[PDB]
This record gives structure tokens, C-alpha cells and sequence, in this order.
């Protein structure tokens, strides 16, 4: 199972960005795919979760108003195994939100701890400059 | 949901489900046929002690070379298809090993009976 | 913490098996409807959430089922039917004054042994040869020197029947239901059905009538395209109307040939006598060439796309048979398959008659088939293709297509390659916590 | 009384004798079919927990719709060959509920043993 | 040990290998017969409250005129097959009684029923 | 010994028949051996059984 994201760009003020996370491995379907942003001056911080066979997300507070979530068709592979892409875009980018971005999958199928990020992608960074 | 509905679904998930499957020239080599099929499960179920039951419990212990899966990496991230998938070499070895701890089970029972 | 095996019954999972499978169909034809199934008034079917599956429909055993039991109903019908071995008997034949026709007299038995009768008749030059003395006045039928002639009997029916098929209890069939199926790889929204829809059995060489049509595009189905010794399958999305006649005006008379038996034959033709053909819209038939040479140029690396007629071989490959009336119909169809797609009225098309078939291509088997009386007409649907690479060339300007195919079965995989058999396994066991008590 | 003697008696009448009545090319396929009747009857018993008895007790609460009647009109008052037409549009429903609390039961009596 | 390899063993040795025994036109003919006989003892076993078990104990005594062997005697100094034969011509007189004790059994499990 | 030679004929419509045409150089009777030291070794013993 692995998480490929978009290379790292640079961006000004107020401009969208997209980020891709290309999924290999596993089920693409089979388990939420999440979104996590790390600055150094906040920590870690959950941006929500789309599921990719429902559609169905869920936006932190925070990220409700600026972010949106889609997800590719899944194209199958193995009966056991398909490939993918979540995507995620931010539109009006201040300096607050440069730092590492990251895609990551839900740990099991069910339970109650079938969202957690237990799979995580390299990461890469988001730069904003004037 | 419907016949074989659950099978896509986790194995914990499909449980609900038992009873939808447990139920149910050319055309009478198809009626001896689905006999055959039938009974062969049967059979075994009879000699395990399981008879009547949709669930049942034995006596043997998990062998973690079956398998070294978590509970929850088993009932909460698998389906049942995968699951056979994993263990198709050794079905028939647990399946020989439910039998001898059921006929064990039948000697002890009745000698507790026979001292009382 | 100490795990334990916990048996389950009723477990949701299958494997690929081969099982037999018995017809059903809707509540006297040749494919013996009556003798089966009863179908259910108001069918079941279960979409199978989060199920991908593959399939195969090259190897599927289904196709195979199906052809064993559509040559074995067609034998049973004809064992109760009359012989023709004494009418393998010299012939003096002479011009019906067109050269599809001889008319040919001889001397046949009668319900008396020690009788014999005249009889005139009608044949078609198909089914006649000249006898080695090659006098050009005295003919045989033309299976004589390699098999028994049986007579269908004319009480049955040919006409196609939807047959749906059927699998035992503890089996089940899986459906593809994807919008586009090559009829190989993975499925991804699969469901299923205690039998299939039910199929019409259909008999033809190199167009496929009354079929499935496809959904939105035109799906190219082969073992594998780059190679030319594989049949590719060609499904399309709208049929195209295929109308055929036969203008002669027939009329059949009878001839005992001994008790309990009867011959039935063309005795006199009323009117002129005219080739028989069918006719193709050219428009739509021209409509369809082109969209399945957009589809073939995405196999073929957008080389100009050609096709032509087949190169050889007997008439039963070189020309598109099918039963038309209960006549069995051979026809030209260079007409449909003369074109060139670069990348940037009807169709008529001349067909014969033939009245002794060999429809399995078996060695010691023929049946003759009784004349329908008066003018016949047919109307189907062109709903696929079947077609050949011309290979062997290493050309990169273009490429050649011809139509027909190697087998019967080719035919029967075009409506089953979408189904799938496998065996329900209701037992399995996976480790708990829960631990038996014992008394 | 013999093989359905008890047809014409009341259904609590009847009650007592289940224990008699539940004894007791053509040739082929009468034993064929034979054999696929006892099956189909011994099938629905062993799902619902019912093997091996010829009174069953379940869970299922009984519908009013199904029939509006106190026990006295039905067990004392009727035979079974009446009592099958009152509920013969039913009786599939009334199977379906058997079946699905009997999978109920015997996944709480897993999860109850997991604790031992 | 293998299908019938117990069958010169004592009657108390061999009784650790039942299940190893309890496992399994003209060919079509055959698969209904095999199913038959296995029906056949399965539905005697049902019939004497006996279903679903390997070692069966009933309410029946011992009757001595069948044999007055002691238990040492029997199940150590014996193998099944010579024990079959002493008592061949007694054994639907004990199948009988079987049954007969199982049809008190069922009428005093009908009274419990419904008194709880 | 004989090196037949077939040939075939047609009966009828499906059917044909096999038949030695001729035989190809001298005719003669066929036979079996069997090894009469060992044949002799063989029913010794067998006598030896009888006896018993
Ligand atoms: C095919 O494959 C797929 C993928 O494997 C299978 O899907 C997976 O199925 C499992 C089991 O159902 C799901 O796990 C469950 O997830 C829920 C949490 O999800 C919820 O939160 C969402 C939040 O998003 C927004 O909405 C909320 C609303 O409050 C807002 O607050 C947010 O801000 C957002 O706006 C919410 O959207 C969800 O509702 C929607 O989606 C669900 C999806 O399942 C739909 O049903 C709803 O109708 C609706 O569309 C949803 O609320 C967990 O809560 C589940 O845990 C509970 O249930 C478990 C069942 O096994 C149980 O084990 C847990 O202990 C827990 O139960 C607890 O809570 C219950 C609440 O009723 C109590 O009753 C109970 O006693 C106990 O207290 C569970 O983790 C997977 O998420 C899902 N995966 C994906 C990617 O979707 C699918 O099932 C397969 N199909 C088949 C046929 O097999
Ligand atoms: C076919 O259908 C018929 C009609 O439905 C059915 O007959 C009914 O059977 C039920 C029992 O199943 C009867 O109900 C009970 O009657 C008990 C007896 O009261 C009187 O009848 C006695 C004879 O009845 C039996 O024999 C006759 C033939 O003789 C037969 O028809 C009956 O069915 C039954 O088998 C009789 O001996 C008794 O004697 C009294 O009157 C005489 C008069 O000379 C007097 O001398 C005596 O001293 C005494 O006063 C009396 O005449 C009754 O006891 C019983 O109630 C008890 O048992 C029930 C059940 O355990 C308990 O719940 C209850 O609390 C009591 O302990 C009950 O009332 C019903 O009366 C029959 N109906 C008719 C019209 O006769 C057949 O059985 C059906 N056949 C089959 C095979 O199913
Ligand atoms: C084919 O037939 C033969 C002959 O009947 C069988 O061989 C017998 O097998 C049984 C079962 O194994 C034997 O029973 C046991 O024999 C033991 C013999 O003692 C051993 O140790 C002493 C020294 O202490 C040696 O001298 C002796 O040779 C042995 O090596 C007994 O000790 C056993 O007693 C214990 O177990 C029994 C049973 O549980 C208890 O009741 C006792 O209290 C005690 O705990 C036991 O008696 C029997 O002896 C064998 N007979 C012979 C002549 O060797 C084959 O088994 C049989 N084959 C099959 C497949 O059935
Ligand atoms: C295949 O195509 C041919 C040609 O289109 C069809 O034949 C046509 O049939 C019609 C109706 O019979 C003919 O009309 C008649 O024409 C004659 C004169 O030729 C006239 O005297 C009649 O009164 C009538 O108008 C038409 O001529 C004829 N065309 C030709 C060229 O012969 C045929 O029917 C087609 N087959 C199918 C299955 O559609
Ligand atoms: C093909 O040939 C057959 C003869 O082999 C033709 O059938 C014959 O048709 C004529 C009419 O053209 C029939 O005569 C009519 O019979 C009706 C009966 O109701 C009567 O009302 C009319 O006044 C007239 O007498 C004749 O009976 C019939 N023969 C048979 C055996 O049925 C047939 O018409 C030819 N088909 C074509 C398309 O020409
Ligand atoms: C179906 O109809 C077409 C058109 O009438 C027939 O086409 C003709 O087919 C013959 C072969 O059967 C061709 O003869 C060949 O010509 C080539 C040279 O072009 C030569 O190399 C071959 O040895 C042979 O002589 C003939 O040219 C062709 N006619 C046309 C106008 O293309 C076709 O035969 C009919 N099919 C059947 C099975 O009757
Ligand atoms: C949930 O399962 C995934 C995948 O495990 C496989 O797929 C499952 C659906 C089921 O079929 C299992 O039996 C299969 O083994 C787990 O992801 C795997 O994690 C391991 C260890 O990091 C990794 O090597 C694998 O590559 C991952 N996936 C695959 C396809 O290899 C996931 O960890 C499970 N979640 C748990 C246990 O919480
Ligand atoms: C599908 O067709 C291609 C073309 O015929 C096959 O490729 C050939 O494979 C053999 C293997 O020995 C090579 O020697 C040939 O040179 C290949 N031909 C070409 C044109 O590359 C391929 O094997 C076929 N696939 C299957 C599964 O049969
Ligand atoms: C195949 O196409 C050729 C043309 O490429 C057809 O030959 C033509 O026939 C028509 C009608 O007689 C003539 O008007 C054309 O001039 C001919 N073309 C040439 C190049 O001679 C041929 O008839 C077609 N085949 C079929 C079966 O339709
Ligand atoms: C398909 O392409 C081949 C190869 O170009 C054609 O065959 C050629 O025809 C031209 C006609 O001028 C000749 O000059 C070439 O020498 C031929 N090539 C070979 C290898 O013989 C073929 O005619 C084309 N088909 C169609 C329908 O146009
Ligand atoms: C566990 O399984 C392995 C593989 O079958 C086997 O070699 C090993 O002996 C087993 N352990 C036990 C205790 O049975
Ligand atoms: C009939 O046609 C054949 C050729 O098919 C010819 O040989 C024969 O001479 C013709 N008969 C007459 C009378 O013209
Ligand atoms: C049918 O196709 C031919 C080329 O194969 C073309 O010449 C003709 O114009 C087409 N007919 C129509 C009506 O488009
Ligand atoms: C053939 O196509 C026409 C299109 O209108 C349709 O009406 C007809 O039902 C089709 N025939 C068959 C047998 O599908
Ligand atoms: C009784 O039956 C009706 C009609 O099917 C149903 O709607 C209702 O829920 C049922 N009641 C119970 C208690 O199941
Ligand atoms: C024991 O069996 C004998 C022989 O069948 C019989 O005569 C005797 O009555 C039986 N004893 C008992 C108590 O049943
Ligand atoms: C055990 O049974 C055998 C076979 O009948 C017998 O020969 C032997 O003497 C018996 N042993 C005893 C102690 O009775
Ligand atoms: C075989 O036996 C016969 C006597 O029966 C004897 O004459 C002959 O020599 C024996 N052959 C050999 C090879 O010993």
C-alpha cells in the first residue's frame, strides 16, 4: 500500500492551490482517504476526510470555508487491489498555511477507528511568498 | 440486503447475514447434485457438534501460524472471500483438528456421567 | 489474548466451478421448450456491493454447456423422423427453363415392396453432384458418398426460443453489468442471478442476428487483437434491419416412400423463378462500418481500416448462413464488407438455398430439410460482427479485416460472456475469543 | 391413531401425536424426491435452532395481524388444515423472523462466552 | 491411523477414532443410494434423540439376556466386529426400546414446556 | 506370416467394408511358440502342487 502526492510549489497570495494523491496497492473505495497539514507555528492539524465511495467529507471548522474535497473512479487492478487519486484544493492561501501537506488512509474498514491515518504519503511542501 | 449481499462486506459485517445463505435427465442430476452439496456441509457440522447452530464455538485453539492477524485486522478489515483466500491450505487441518477435540469431548462427557 | 477457532455456516463466499446447468424458459420446436423449467414470474437479482470479479469469457464452460446441448436437442428431434437412405438413387435431371435449379426425375420405393413409383421433383443445384460418369445427364445428392440422410420432420419447428439457464442449488451465476465489457478482465459491478436471461439460440457464420446490443459503444471482444488466428466479436450499440425472401412460389407435394414414411419435395414452381437475396439499408449499414473502424484504429495504432471478403474455404464459411421460413439460407456478403475507412438505397445481397445441411461440420451425419411452401419472407437484426485479422503482413499503412470465425461457439459466447459459475462455500472458520463450555 | 390420524382433531389434540407423524427410472425419482423433502423440512429447522424437536419455542412475538385470535380459538377450536389457510399469506414472513432472531441469539451467546 | 484401521482395535480404543469413520445411470444411481444409508442412520440417531452427537446415552438398561459380559469383558476385551456378531439378533429389539424411551422422554418435555 | 492386403468398398450411404484383397508373398499357417524348457520347469512344479 502507497500514497503519492503532488512536488512541492510555490504560490502568492490569495492563489488556489491543488494537490494530488495518487493511491496504489489496496482498494481505493475500501478506506477514507484524509487530509493533514503541519505548520511550525501551529503543530499538526486535521484538514477533514472525504470517503471515496460515498462522497461523503467532513471539513474541520477551520477548513470548512476554504477547502474542497473530490476523489477520482477507482480503475481496479486485482480483485483485492485498484488504483486512484483523491485531490484537494485550497483556495485563498495566506503565509499561515505554508508548510508540509499530507494524504493519508483510513486504518480498517470498520470500527470506530476506521478513519485514522495509518497510512501517510512523503508529504510535500507549500510555499507562499509575495 | 440479499443473497451473497454481504460478501463485499467486512466479516464481522457479514455475520447478520448467516441465515440468508444458509437457506437455499439434465435437471435430476441437478437436484442429486444440490443434495450432495448440501449434505456435504451438514456432515461435517454433525461430527463437529455444531449441528443446528449458525455459530459455534470450539475447543481449539488458533494456531498463529494460520494466521498472525489482530482480531481487529481480521473481523474489521476483511471480507470473507479474502479470509478463505489466506487460510486455504490449513482449512482442512482445523478442520481435522475440530474433530478429534469433539471426540474427546463426547469420551469426557460421558465418563463424567458414568462416575455420576 | 488466547484466540479460538469459531466455526460460521451461512458464510457469504464462493469459487470458480464447473457444474451442470439445465434449461428453463416462459410457459413443435426442435429445442424442446416443454421439457423445461417452469421461470420464475418475477426474477432475482442481487447487486453484490464492494465485489470485483473476473472474468473470462474465452474460457468459460458455459459456452461449452451450451453448444453439447444445442447439438443434442437437435439430434433427439430427429430420431423419430423419416430416413432418405432409399432415395440415394440415380437421378436424370434437366433444366427447369434459372441454373440454381435441375429438375430431376427417378425411380423411388413405394409402401409395397415390390412396387416402385416415378417421382418428379425439384432440387437445388447445391444439393445435387454428377455421378463420375460425368454424362452431365445423371446426378446424386451430394451426401450420399458420405453419410445417412434424415428427413426433418415437418411438424418441427426451427424458429428460436429464449432458453435462460439454470444452475443446481448451492451454486450461483455472477453477471457483469459493467456499461462497457471486453468480456475479460475485472468486473466491476457484479451481481447475481439464480439463471441467465434468456438466450435465443441462433444459428449464422458471419453476422450475428437477434443478439444483445450494447449499451453505448460499440464493444470489440478478442482473446487476444494482435493476433490474426483469434475471432474478434464485434457487439453493436443499434441493430441494423436485415430483410430477407425467397420469390419463388412453391408447391410441395408428398411421396410415400414406405410405411409409416413420407417425402416432401418441391414439385412445381408458380410464376417466374428468381434468385433468392436479403437487402441491407446502405445508410445505416454504412454508419455502422465506419463507427467500428473508429473503435478498431484504437487496437490498430490509426492504420486505415479495411475490409474485404473472406479469401476461401467451403460455402458454409464463405457465406453468411442462417434459417429463414425453416430454408436454410447461404448468402453473399461481399456487398457489406467491401469498403476502406480512411482516418480523415439498400445493399442487395444474392443468396442460395440449400436443402441438405451438415450444421455441426459432423462427419457421417446430414439432414435434409422438407420445403416450405409458397413465398417466404424474414425479417432480423444485424446486432454484431464476426471478423478476422489478415495478418502475416507487416505493413504499417493499413490494416484488412474478413468476416467469419472458426466455430459454433463463438456465436453462444456473445450473450455469455458477461456470466460467470461459481460454487457457494456456506462453511469457514476464523479465530475469536469466545471459547466452548464444556458440561 | 396412526399416520394423520390427527388430522381431523383440534390442533392441541393434534399436539400430542407429532411424535407419530413425524415418522413415515420412476423409482429413481420418487427416492430422489423423497430425499429432497426431508432435507427441505430438517433445512429450515436446523437454521431456526429447531433441530432435533418437534415443539420449538422462538423469540418472535406474534403479530396481531397475522391472526386477531385468543389461543383457546385456535388450539381448541380448530384443526391444522384450518389454521394453515388463516396464516398461508404469512407463513414466509413468520420463517423470515424465526431465522433472523435465531442469528440474533447465537451472536450474543458468542459475544457472552467471549467474556469466560 | 486411516478409514477402518481401528477395526481390530478394542471396543474402548477404537472409540477414540469415530470421527475418522463418521466421514463418508448406474453412477447416478449410486450417489442417491450413498446418500440414502447416510440418511438412513442419521435419521435413526434424530428418531432416538441421538442427532448431532458422536457417544449417545439413553434411558434404556441393559438388558443381561443379551449379553452378560461385564464392561471389562466388552469394551477391553473386544473389538467392534466380534461384538456386532454376539448380539446381531438383539439389535432391533434395542432400537425398539430406543424409541419407546425417547416417546416418554418427549411427552415430559411437552409439560415443561408449558409450565416454563 | 501373411502380409494382407485391404481393401474397402462402399455398402451404402455412411458405411463402408473391410476385406483381405490379396496376400502378398507365400500363405501360411499361424502359429505360437512357447518355450519348452521353461513350459516343462512350469508344470513340474504345478504337479508338485497337484500331488498334495
Ligand atoms: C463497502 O465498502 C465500504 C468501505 O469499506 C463500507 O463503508 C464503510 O462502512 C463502515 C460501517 O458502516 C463505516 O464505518 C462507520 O463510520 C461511522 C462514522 O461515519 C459517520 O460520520 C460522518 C461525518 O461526516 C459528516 O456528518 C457528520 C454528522 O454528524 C458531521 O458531524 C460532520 O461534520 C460531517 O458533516 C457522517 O457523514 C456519516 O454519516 C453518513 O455516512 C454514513 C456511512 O456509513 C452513512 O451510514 C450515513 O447514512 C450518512 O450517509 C457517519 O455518521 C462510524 O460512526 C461507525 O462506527 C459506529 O458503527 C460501527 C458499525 O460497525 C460500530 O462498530 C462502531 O462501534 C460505531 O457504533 C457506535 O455508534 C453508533 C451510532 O449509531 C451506535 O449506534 C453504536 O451503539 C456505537 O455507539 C463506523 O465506523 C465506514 O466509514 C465506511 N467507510 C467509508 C469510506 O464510507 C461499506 O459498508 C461497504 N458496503 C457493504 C454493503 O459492505
Ligand atoms: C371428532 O370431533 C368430535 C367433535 O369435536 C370430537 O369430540 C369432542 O372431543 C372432545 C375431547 O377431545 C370433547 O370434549 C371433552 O369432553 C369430555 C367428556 O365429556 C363427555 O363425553 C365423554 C365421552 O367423550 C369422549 O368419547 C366420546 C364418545 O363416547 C367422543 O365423542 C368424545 O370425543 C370423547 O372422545 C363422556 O364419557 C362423559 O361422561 C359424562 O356424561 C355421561 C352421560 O351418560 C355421564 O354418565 C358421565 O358420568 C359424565 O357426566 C361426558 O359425556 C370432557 O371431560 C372434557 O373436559 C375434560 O378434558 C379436557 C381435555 O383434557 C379438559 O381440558 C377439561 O378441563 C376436562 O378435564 C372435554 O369437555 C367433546 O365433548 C367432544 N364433542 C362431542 C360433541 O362429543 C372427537 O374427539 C373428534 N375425534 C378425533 C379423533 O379427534
Ligand atoms: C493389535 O493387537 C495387539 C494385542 O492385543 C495390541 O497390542 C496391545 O495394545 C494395547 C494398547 O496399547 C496394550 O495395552 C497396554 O499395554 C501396556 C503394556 O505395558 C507396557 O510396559 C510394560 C512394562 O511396564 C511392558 O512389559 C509391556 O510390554 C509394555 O511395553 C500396559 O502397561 C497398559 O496398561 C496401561 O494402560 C491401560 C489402558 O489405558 C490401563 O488400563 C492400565 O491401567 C495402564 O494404565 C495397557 O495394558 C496391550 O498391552 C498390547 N498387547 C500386547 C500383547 O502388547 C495392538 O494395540 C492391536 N493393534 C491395534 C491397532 O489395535
Ligand atoms: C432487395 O431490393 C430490391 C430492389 O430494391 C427489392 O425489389 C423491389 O421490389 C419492389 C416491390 O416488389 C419492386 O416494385 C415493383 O417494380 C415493378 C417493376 O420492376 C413494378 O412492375 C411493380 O408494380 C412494383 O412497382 C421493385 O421494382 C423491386 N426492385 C427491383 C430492382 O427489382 C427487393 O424487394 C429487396 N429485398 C428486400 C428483402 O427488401
Ligand atoms: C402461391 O401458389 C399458391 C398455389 O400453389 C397460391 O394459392 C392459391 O391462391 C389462389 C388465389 O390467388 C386461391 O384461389 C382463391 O381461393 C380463395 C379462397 O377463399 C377464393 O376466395 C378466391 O376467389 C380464389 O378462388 C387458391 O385456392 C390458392 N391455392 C391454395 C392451395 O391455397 C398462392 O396464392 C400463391 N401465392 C402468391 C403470392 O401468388
Ligand atoms: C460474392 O460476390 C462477389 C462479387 O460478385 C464474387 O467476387 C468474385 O470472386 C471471384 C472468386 O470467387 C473472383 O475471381 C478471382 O479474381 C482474382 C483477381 O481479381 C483472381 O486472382 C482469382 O484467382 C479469381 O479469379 C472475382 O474477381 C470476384 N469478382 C469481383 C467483381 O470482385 C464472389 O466470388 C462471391 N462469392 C461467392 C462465394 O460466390
Ligand atoms: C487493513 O488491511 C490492509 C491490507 O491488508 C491486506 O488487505 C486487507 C483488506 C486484508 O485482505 C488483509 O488480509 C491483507 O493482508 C493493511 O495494510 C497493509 O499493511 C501492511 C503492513 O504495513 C503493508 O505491508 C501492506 O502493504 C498493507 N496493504 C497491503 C495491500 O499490503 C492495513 O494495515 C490493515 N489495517 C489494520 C490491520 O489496521
Ligand atoms: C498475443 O499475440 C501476440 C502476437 O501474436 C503474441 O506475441 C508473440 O509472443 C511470442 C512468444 O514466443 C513471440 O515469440 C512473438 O514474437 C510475439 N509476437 C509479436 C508480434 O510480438 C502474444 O504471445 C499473444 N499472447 C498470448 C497470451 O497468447
Ligand atoms: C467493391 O468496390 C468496387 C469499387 O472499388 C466495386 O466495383 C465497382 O462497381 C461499380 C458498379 O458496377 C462500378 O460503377 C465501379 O466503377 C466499380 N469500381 C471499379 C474500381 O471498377 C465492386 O463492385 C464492389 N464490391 C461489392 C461486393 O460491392
Ligand atoms: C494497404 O496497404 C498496402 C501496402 O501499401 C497496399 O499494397 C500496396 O498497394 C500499392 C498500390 O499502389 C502498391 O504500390 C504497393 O506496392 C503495395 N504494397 C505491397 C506490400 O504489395 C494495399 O493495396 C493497401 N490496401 C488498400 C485497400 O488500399
Ligand atoms: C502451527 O502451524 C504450523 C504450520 O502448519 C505447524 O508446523 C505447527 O506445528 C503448528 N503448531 C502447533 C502447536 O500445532
Ligand atoms: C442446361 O444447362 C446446362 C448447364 O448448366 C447445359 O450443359 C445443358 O446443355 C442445358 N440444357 C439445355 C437443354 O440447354
Ligand atoms: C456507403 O459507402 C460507400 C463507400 O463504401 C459510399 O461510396 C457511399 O456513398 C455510402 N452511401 C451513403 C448513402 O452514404
Ligand atoms: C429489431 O430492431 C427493431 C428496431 O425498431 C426492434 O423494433 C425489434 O424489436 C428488433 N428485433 C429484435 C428481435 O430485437
Ligand atoms: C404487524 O404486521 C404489519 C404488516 O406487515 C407490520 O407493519 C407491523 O410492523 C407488524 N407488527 C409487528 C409487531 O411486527
Ligand atoms: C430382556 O430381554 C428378554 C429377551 O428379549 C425379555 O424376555 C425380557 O423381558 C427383557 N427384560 C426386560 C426387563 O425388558
Ligand atoms: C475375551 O473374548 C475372547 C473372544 O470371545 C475369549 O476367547 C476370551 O477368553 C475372553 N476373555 C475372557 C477373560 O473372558
Ligand atoms: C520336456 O519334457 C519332455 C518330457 O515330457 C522331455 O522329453 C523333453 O526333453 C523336455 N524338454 C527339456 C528342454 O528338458
Amino acid at each position: 500500500g502507497q500514497l503519492v502526492q503532488s512536488g512541492a510549489e510555490l504560490k502568492k497570495p490569495g492563489a488556489s492551490v491543488k494537490i494530488s494523491c495518487k493511491t496504489s496497492g489496496y482498494r481505493f473505495n475500501f478506506y477514507h482517504i484524509n487530509w493533514i497539514r503541519q505548520t511550525a507555528g501551529r503543530g499538526p492539524e486535521w484538514m477533514g476526510w472525504i470517503s471515496p465511495y460515498s462522497g461523503d467529507k467532513n471539513l474541520a471548522p477551520a477548513f470548512q470555508d476554504r477547502v474542497i474535497m473530490t476523489t477520482d473512479t477507482e480503475v481496479p487492478v486485482t480483485s483485492f487491489t485498484s488504483t486512484g487519486a483523491a485531490y484537494m484544493e485550497i483556495r485563498n492561501l495566506k503565509f499561515d498555511d505554508t508548510g508540509t501537506y499530507f494524504c493519508a488512509k483510513g486504518l480498517l474498514r470498520d470500527g470506530s477507528s476506521t478513519w485514522l491515518p495509518y497510512l501517510w504519503g512523503q508529504g510535500t511542501l507549500l510555499t507562499v511568498s509575495s | 440486503l440479499g443473497f451473497l449481499g454481504a460478501a463485499g462486506s467486512t466479516m464481522g459485517a457479514a455475520s447478520i447475514t448467516l441465515t440468508v445463505q444458509a437457506r437455499q435427465i439434465k435437471q435430476l442430476q441437478a437436484r442429486v447434485l444440490a443434495v450432495e452439496h448440501y449434505l456435504r456441509d451438514q456432515q461435517l457440522l454433525g461430527i463437529w457438534g455444531c449441528s443446528g447452530k449458525l455459530i459455534c464455538c470450539t475447543n481449539v485453539p488458533w494456531n498463529s501460524s494460520w494466521s498472525n492477524k489482530s482480531l481487529d485486522e481480521i473481523w474489521n478489515n476483511m471480507t470473507w472471500l479474502q479470509w478463505d483466500k489466506e487460510i486455504n491450505n490449513y482449512t482442512q487441518l482445523i478442520y481435522r483438528l475440530i474433530e478429534e477435540s469433539q471426540n474427546q469431548q463426547e469420551k469426557n462427557e460421558k465418563e463424567l456421567l458414568e462416575l455420576d | 489474548e488466547n484466540l479460538w477457532v469459531t466455526v460460521y455456516y451461512g458464510v457469504p463466499v464462493w469459487r470458480d466451478a464447473d457444474t451442470t446447468l439445465f434449461c428453463a424458459s416462459d410457459a413443435h420446436n426442435v429445442w424442446a421448450t416443454h421439457a423445461c423449467v417452469p421461470t420464475d414470474p418475477n426474477p432475482q437479482e442481487i447487486h453484490l456491493d464492494n465485489v470485483t470479479e473476473k472474468f473470462n469469457m474465452w474460457k468459460n464452460n458455459m459456452v461449452e454447456q451450451m453448444h453439447e446441448d444445442i447439438i443434442s436437442l437437435w439430434d433427439q428431434s430427429l430420431k423419430p423422423c423419416v430416413k432418405l437412405t432409399p432415395l440415394c438413387v440415380t437421378l436424370h435431371c434437366t433444366n427447369v427453363t434459372r441454373e440454381g435449379l435441375k429438375n430431376c426425375s427417378f425411380n423411388m420405393t413405394t409402401e409395397l415392396r415390390d412396387k416402385r413409383q416415378k417421382v418428379y421433383s425439384l432440387f437445388y443445384r447445391l444439393d445435387i453432384v454428377p455421378i463420375n460418369e460425368n454424362q452431365g445427364s445423371e446426378y446424386r445428392l451430394i451426401n450420399c458418398n458420405t453419410s445417412a440422410i434424415t428427413q426433418a420432420c415437418p411438424k418441427v419447428s426451427f424458429e428460436p426460443i429464449p432458453i435462460h439457464y439454470c444452475t443446481p442449488a448451492g451454486f450461483a451465476i455472477l453477471k457483469c453489468k459493467d456499461e462497457g465489457f471486453n468480456g475479460t478482465g475485472l468486473c466491476k459491478n457484479v451481481s447475481t442471478v439464480q439463471c441467465t436471461h434468456g438466450i435465443k439460440p441462433v444459428v449464422s457464420t458471419q453476422l450475428l442476428l437477434n443478439g444483445s446490443l450494447a449499451e453505448k459503444n460499440i464493444i470489440i471482444r478478442s482473446e487476444n487483437i494482435t493476433n490474426n488466428a483469434k475471432i474478434i466479436i464485434v457487439q453493436l450499440v443499434q441493430p441494423v434491419t436485415i430483410k430477407c425472401i425467397r420469390p419463388n412460389n412453391n408447391t410441395v407435394k408428398s411421396i410415400r416412400i414406405g410405411p409409416g414414411q413420407a417425402f416432401y419435395y418441391t414439385g412445381d414452381i408458380i410464376g417466374d423463378i428468381r434468385q433468392a437475396h436479403c437487402n441491407v439499408t446502405r445508410s445505416r449499414w454504412n454508419k455502422t462500418l465506419q463507427e467500428v473502424a473508429e473503435k478498431l484504429r484504437t487496437y490498430f495504432g490509426n492504420k486505415t481500416i479495411i475490409f474485404a471478403q473472406s479469401s476461401g474455404g467451403d460455402l458454409e464459411i464463405t457465406t453468411h448462413s442462417f434459417n429463414c421460413g425453416g430454408e436454410f439460407f447461404y448468402c453473399n456478403t461481399s456487398g457489406l464488407f467491401n469498403s476502406t475507412w480512411y482516418v480523415n438505397d439498400t445493399i442487395t445481397l444474392p443468396c442460395r438455398i440449400k436443402q441438405i445441411i451438415n450444421m455441426w461440420q459432423r462427419a457421417g451425419q446430414a439432414m435434409y430439410a422438407p420445403p416450405i411452401p409458397g413465398v417466404i419472407k424474414c425479417e432480423s437484426n444485424i446486432t454484431g460482427l464476426l471478423l478476422t485479422r489478415d495478418g502475416g503482413k507487416d505493413n504499417n499503412v493499413n490494416e484488412t479485416f474478413r468476416p467469419g470465425g472458426s466455430d459454433m461457439r463463438d456465436n453462444w459466447r456473445s450473450e455469455l460472456y458477461k456470466y460467470k459459475v461459481v460454487e457457494i462455500e456456506p462453511l469457514g472458520v476464523a479465530p475469536t475469543r469466545c471459547k466452548r463450555r464444556v458440561v
